[PDB]
RNA sequence: GAAACGGAAGUGUUUUAUUGACUUGUCCAUGAAAUUCCAAUCUUGUGCGGAAUCGAAUCCAUUGCAUACGACUUUA
RNA sequence: GCGAAACCACAGCCUGGGGAACGGGCCAGGCAAAAUCAGCGGG
RNA sequence: GAAGCUCAGACGAGUAGGCAGGCGUGGAGGUUUGUGACGAAGCCUUGGGCGUGAGCCUGGGUCGAACAGCCUCUAGU
RNA sequence: UCUAGUGGGCCAUUUUUGGUAAGCAGAACUGGCGAUGCGGGAUGAACCGAACGUGAGGUUAAGGUGCCGGAAUGUACGCUC
RNA sequence: GUACGUGAAAUUGCUGAAAGGGAAGCAUUGGAAAUCAG
């Protein structure tokens, strides 16, 4: 994978490749749900689902509309794609058996790493989809030595 | 193979021209090393440094080699030398020892030398006889020993350039 | 006698960092209104032959040694001669035996070897 | 000539220009400059003619949203700082750096006025113009083109000098008691030789 | 400015002021 | 405390240059005190020194030096020209220099 | 350990009594050295084993005085 | 939810000056604080 | 390395153009007991070195079967 | 003896007949520019100096020394509000 | 691993580092941080 993690130490793994999903909302959705708890981003999926909640769009953030919903994250536009939610949903699912099968902690989980990368065009354009989950955790000089020999002697 | 032999250069020795005012007997100030500030007084006047010491009852600067160029030929009245011999005093006299190698540290290399062991007693005897010869002289004079005993340092508004040392 | 370069900077292309496809070995500015042709103030320099280094200590290493590359034993066996003036450089694709044997030969014969940690 | 952490120069008989091109080397050479009581600072040229050299200063402004243009700061302090910035490299960073070791108040604040204020004498209007030339003081200026605290710090001066009239008196009280005792002491001429 | 009209004299004045002076010199040498 | 201070304070004013060229072989050096060249006479030939500090510590001291020598008095009003053995950054117009009394020959 | 004063940005000033120093005003004794020709304040820090400390905002919802969406005015 | 293309040296504040064509880059100034949403299309 | 060594002096912008010496590429003849599965060629590289330059040598990584120096010939260079 | 490339124009000076509100036109000559970077004149096809290998140091030309900007807020005598 | 030898650039994403007030890129001189070399 991309990252030097993904040792069986304390880490599980999933992918995806050639998702029929859109390259741009899959990549707002992996840059916010980076870095939290597992079971926390189960329920901001279920709420980006629910439109409780909104990922907020960064980069690709042409003709968002805003939403009172992206204050969280501080920004200004905010949308909800819940069909590339429902793809890291499953792979979530998938990467949560993985955990279950290598034996971890899952109440312990974060999702250390996530990266969508764009996938040949077939127009659509696919995106392969990698999630990472894991845990938590001179000298001396003769003059300078000799001064410091001397107060060395000065303090006792 | 080659080892190209050097030319013979045409380049000899003479004994350096010291300044002036750098005459044995007189009180300079001291601008570098460990003893910068302190004032001491010219014993002999050597082939490139000056033999110089500030009395060691008095202010407690040995005998010390130090360069012209450090030093700060002040007009304060002249010491005299000739009660004290200035022979002895001479390159190989204040040389180091060898090194046996490019390299010796470690702070058991600091608790040997020391001004007690690798310090000579017929040192202290030269330095005790210098003494000896020269608080005479300067307790003759007011204010010297205490002179002596003083450092010299610059002040806010003292110009160098004007000040006639 | 202490090597001297005039020049440590290379010449880079004109607009060799602006474009990938113009690259960065020097080519000589054709252009009759060329800046760089006409050598304006403040443009980048161009190769004279005033940047020449000293006959003496031309083609030599930071340490005074020209470079001989040597790819078996008989190479080096052939620098005994010079061991001041060239220091060999083993060619890259030169086994992992011979590499081993060479270096020992230079050993042997006391020449300076530039990649022997390989 | 000798440098210190911070300079405060009382700027009443300066002239505009004169004293600012000294702050401006000042700053370069790396000094921070504290200029006080600006709002008396002289500017060469009879008041009515200056009025129009600062009245044309009004005319100009951005035809296109005049919130973009220029800003024409009427505050004595302001106008001073104005000369001292068109006299740096301001559009630099170290330029910009200069004019951020400037500080130009109007009047004395208390943070200033327990230190001593020093004056440029290649900036006096009593050594630069002629007798009978007429001049035009910043703070009478500026209260005729805007500057709406000409008053209130004048009123705060008068305090201010009440104050500082009062130390100065209880100062040499002392200082005259310590000379007669300076006087009295023999040593003074057994140290006479020496100029002291 | 200060003044109803620009001091600095672009360069077609600067460039047209001196050949019309030498114009008038030839004037007056005819 | 005030029985130290053995050097003169100066500041870096600029480089040796023109006003669209500049040389930074050779610092103009402004010393505290001197006002003429006949003064800067004097000075000619010390031993200026830049002292700055670091992010890094070697030798387990913060203070990093940068040597350099008076060169040349440079114009009326008492600068002088220095000659650092590293030129010294552009950062540096303003900070402050000390200038060693020695090589002494007063 | 206390009094007084300082509002222009009070960046402090002063009165103090106190303690413990220090104690050149003046004269003496010890010690510096082979560093044997130049190269105190500033705060985090991270924790120390002993003290005490017990807030808000937004989303969700509501209002309509506001509103393209944000935002704004309420309620909770 | 699906999802283009034209176009693209590089870019995008303003005043004056730069022989011309005076310009978006030069000079002298005014100045200059992220990310954006919707209108008007001035350029 | 007579195509070599050595000493001295002056000189140094450059369009069309004139001249000289070099760097690089594919294939041919000759030579180097030439390099190579104990890793050829290629490729990457905040590694190092050389040349005024064209370019060249090398360290580490990836790679898996051929390749290069010299003197000449040749050109879909 | 043979053999490449070029056969334009612009700018200014000096002459110079026709000339008119006024420019304007006419020739001949000169240099500079095309192939030319550098310092200065805020900036500039022609103005002022200067004709270029890589550097070190020293000294100047033109132009400058209040600040931007390296360099005297120099000295002396006047004029100007 | 049949989207199969080698796998370059343009181009995209993640991590780390750094910079940024109406551009940037480039050159000279050094400082700082990283990293080498004799």
């Amino acid at each position: 994978y991309s990252a030097s993690p993904a040792l069986e130490t304390k880490c599980a793994k999933a992918r995806g490749a050639y998702l029929r999903t859109h390259f741009k909302n899959s990549r707002e959705v992996a840059f916010t749900i980076n870095g939290m708890s597992l079971k926390k981003a189960f329920i901001f999926l279920d709420n980006v689902k629910e439109h409780k909640q909104a990922v907020p769009f960064r980069r690709f953030n042409g003709g968002v509309g805003r939403t009172a919903q992206g204050k969280e994250f501080g920004v200004t536009q905010a949308r909800w794609p819940v069909k590339s939610v429902k793809f890291f949903y499953d792979l979530l699912k998938n990467a949560e058996a993985n955990a279950e099968a290598k034996g971890l902690d899952m109440d312990k989980l974060i999702i250390k790493h996530v990266q969508v990368n764009a996938a040949p065009k077939q127009l659509s354009s696919p995106s392969h989809i990698e999630i990472i989950v894991a845990e938590e955790e001179s000298r001396v000089s003769l003059k300078q030595g000799a001064k410091a020999r001397n107060l060395a002697a000065r303090k006792a | 193979y080659r080892e190209n032999v050097p030319k013979k250069a045409r380049k000899a020795v003479r004994p350096t021209k010291l300044r002036a005012s750098l005459a044995p007997g007189t009180v300079c100030i001291l601008l570098a090393g460990r003893f910068r500030g302190k004032r001491v007084v010219v014993l002999s006047q050597l082939e490139d440094t000056l033999v110089v010491t500030g009395p060691y009852k008095v202010n407690g600067v040995p005998i010390r080699r130090v360069n012209h160029r450090y030093v700060i030929a002040t007009s304060a009245p002249k010491i005299d030398v000739s009660g004290v011999s200035v022979e002895k005093f001479t390159k190989a006299y204040f040389a180091k020892q060898k090194r046996s190698g490019p390299v010796k540290k470690d702070e058991a290399f600091f608790a040997e030398n020391a001004p007690k062991n690798a310090l000579p007693a017929e040192r202290i005897a030269d330095q005790k006889a210098v003494d000896a010869k020269l608080l005479p002289a300067i307790k003759a004079i007011p204010n010297m020993k205490e002179y002596l005993a003083a450092s010299f340092a610059l002040s806010n508004g003292d110009r160098p350039h004007l000040m006639k040392f | 006698v202490n090597i001297i370069k005039k020049r440590t900077k290379p010449f880079k292309r004109h607009q060799s960092d602006r474009f990938k496809r113009v690259g960065e070995s020097w080519r000589k500015p054709r252009g009759i209104d060329s800046c760089v042709r006409r050598r304006f103030r403040g443009t980048i320099s161009m190769p004279k032959i005033g940047y020449g280094n000293n006959k003496k200590t031309r083609y030599c290493m930071p340490n005074g040694l020209k470079a001989f590359l040597v790819r078996n034993v008989s190479d080096v066996e052939l620098l005994l001669m010079h061991n001041k003036t060239y220091a060999a450089e083993i060619a890259g694709n030169v086994s992992a035996r011979k590499r081993v044997e060479i270096v020992e030969k230079a050993r042997a014969l006391g020449v300076k070897v530039t990649n022997a940690g390989a | 000539s000798e440098f210190q952490k911070v300079v405060v120069i009382d700027a009443k008989g300066h002239l505009l220009g004169r004293l600012a091109s000294v702050v401006a080397k000042q700053l370069l050479g790396g000094q921070k400059v504290v200029v006080v009581r600006c709002e008396e600072l002289n500017i060469s040229g009879h008041f009515f003619r200056n009025k129009l050299k600062y009245l044309a200063y009004l005319r100009k402004a951005c035809r296109y949203n005049p919130s973009r243009g220029a800003f024409h700061f009427r505050a004595p302090s302001r106008i001073f700082q104005k000369a001292v910035r068109g006299m740096l490299p301001h559009k630099t960073a170290r330029g910009q750096a200069a004019l951020e070791h400037l500080q130009a108040v109007e009047g004395i604040p208390p943070p200033f006025d327990k230190q001593k204020r020093v004056v440029v004498p290649a900036a006096l209007r009593v050594l630069r113009l002629k007798p009978g030339r007429k001049y035009c003081t910043v703070g009478r200026l500026s209260s005729e083109v805007g500057w709406k605290y000409n008053d209130i710090v004048a009123k705060l001066e008068e305090r201010r000098k009440v104050k500082s009239a009062a130390f100065y008196q209880a100062k040499l009280a002392k200082q005259k008691k310590i000379a007669s005792a300076k006087e009295a002491s023999p040593v003074n001429q057994k140290l006479s030789q020496f100029g002291y | 400015s200060l003044k109803k009209k620009s001091k600095r004299r672009t360069t077609r004045l600067r460039s047209r002021i001196e050949k019309k002076a030498a114009e008038s010199k030839r004037k007056q040498k005819r | 405390a005030q029985g130290h201070r053995l050097y003169v304070k100066a500041k870096h004013l600029s480089f040796q240059r023109s006003k669209h060229v500049i040389h930074p072989g050779t610092s103009i050096v402004k010393i505290e005190g001197c006002d003429s060249k006949e003064e800067a006479q004097f000075y000619l030939g010390k031993r200026v020194c830049y002292v700055y500090k670091s992010s890094k510590a070697v030798r387990g001291s913060k203070i990093r030096v940068i040597w350099g020598t008076i060169a040349r008095p440079h114009g009326n009003s008492g600068a002088v020209r220095a000659r650092f053995v590293h030129n010294l950054p552009a950062k540096t117009f303003g900070s402050s220099l000390r200038v060693m009394l020695y090589p002494s020959n007063i």
